[PDB]
């Protein structure tokens, strides 16, 4: 494969839990900054285990 | 083509894209001769991205 399906397995997983923070914060007012923050994170631990 | 090392978490990998359509512009016969090997980064930028 050109892409790793365990890898892919994990941006789903990610996708998922990053809606799932998202709706968190909009449920509690959080600030742009840290969530874009936070969203960067999953994204750098998705090409991590990429 | 020169290898290229993207991840593409954040969107400012745009750039990449962007270069290699500059590329197709002003070197349309050149990215005939690399198109496929292109490809290989695009489909990264994509399976991350859509």
């Amino acid at each position: 494969t050109v892409t790793n399906e365990f890898a892919s397995r994990f941006r789903t997983i990610v996708a998922t839990l990053a809606n799932v923070v998202n709706e968190r914060a909009v449920q509690d007012d959080m600030q742009k900054a840290t969530r874009s923050c936070t969203k960067q994170w999953l994204r750098h631990l998705e090409t991590q285990f990429d | 083509l020169k290898k290229i090392a993207e991840s593409f978490e954040d969107p400012s990998s745009i750039v990449v894209v962007l270069e290699f359509i500059l590329f197709a512009l002003f070197f349309p016969t050149e990215f005939n001769r690399i198109k496929g090997d292109i490809q290989n980064v695009l489909l990264l930028f994509f399976s991350r991205w859509y």
